[PDB]
């Protein structure tokens, strides 16, 4: 029953993995383009130099 | 000698209990090992990875 009882807290590993997979592609997702689009920009200003 | 044979095989009857005993508790040792690593695993996700990083 302690097996049953003293899950640790949080929703469990199985469900964690999908947990962290959107979690982890979210960040990517409001970030890499943004610095894609960020080093755009600066060979644009490399281009200009 | 037939006193020797029902010793020796009353030995081992007498004897299956305490391994049992000590397999049972080692069970549920890994059971608890095993409880601490997933705390701190998902500790090292959650807590260090996923929010805060």
């Amino acid at each position: 029953l302690h097996m049953k009882t003293s899950l640790p807290p949080g929703l469990p590993t199985q469900e964690l993995l999908q947990i962290q997979a959107s979690q982890e592609k979210q960040q990517k997702e409001n970030l890499g383009q943004a610095l894609k689009r960020l080093e755009k920009l600066l060979k644009q200003a490399l281009e200009r130099i | 000698v037939l006193v020797g044979e029902q010793q020796q095989c009353q030995d081992a009857k007498s004897q299956q209990k305490e391994q049992m005993l000590l397999l049972e508790k080692k069970s549920a040792a890994y059971s608890q090992v095993l409880l601490r690593c997933l705390t701190l695993l998902q500790r090292l996700l959650q807590e260090h990875r996923l929010k805060t990083q």
